[PDB]
């Protein structure tokens, strides 16, 4: 029997799930950020 | 009477008070130029910040101020 | 306990690579605790099993 691993490497990354959820924080967190950076500065000209 | 540019008025505004919950908050905050800091590295996460600005506006007409600065 | 050996009962640590191999540290405490054990006695108490 045979183990084929198609794994990509992702096993050599320590604490995987850390990573991962350090990853999305970080696009979540720059996104929302943008958005209401966008939003508040539309609203600031806007009143202008 | 149409003489605004004799017209002005200073409005001591009511006090604001605002609960730094994320660093949303503080990223919308610094994003705002009138908003300054004596200290920049000023940890406002999970602080409340109270605001007591007057507003002094010049007219240039019934609607449109001809200036506009509140401190 | 012998240099480069495996004792019968050990501890094991997770490697970074995520698998389990026997660790002196642990193993040594664990060792420890059943000599304890073995000469003093255990107590359980306010253990709730």
């Amino acid at each position: 029997p045979v183990m084929a691993d198609l794994n990509g490497g992702l096993q050599f990354v320590p604490e995987l799930k850390e990573f991962t959820a350090k990853l999305r924080k970080e696009l979540v967190e720059t996104s929302e950020v943008r958005k209401a950076v966008s939003i508040e500065t539309a609203l600031e000209h806007k009143v202008v | 009477y149409t003489d605004f540019e004799n017209t002005f008025q200073k409005t001591v505004e009511p006090v604001y008070q605002m609960h730094i919950k994320t660093s949303k908050d503080i990223a919308v905050l610094r994003s705002k130029e009138w908003f300054q800091l004596d200290d920049e590295d000023f940890d406002l996460l999970n602080k409340t910040l109270t605001f007591e600005t007057e507003t002094e506006v010049t007219f240039k007409n019934a609607n449109i101020f001809s200036s506009v600065k509140c401190f | 306990i012998p240099r480069e050996t495996i004792p019968f009962l050990h501890l094991r640590k997770k490697t970074p690579a995520g698998d389990w191999k026997y660790d002196r540290q642990l193993s040594s405490l664990f060792l420890d605790g059943l000599e304890k054990a073995a000469f003093n006695g255990v107590t359980f108490k306010d253990k709730y099993v």
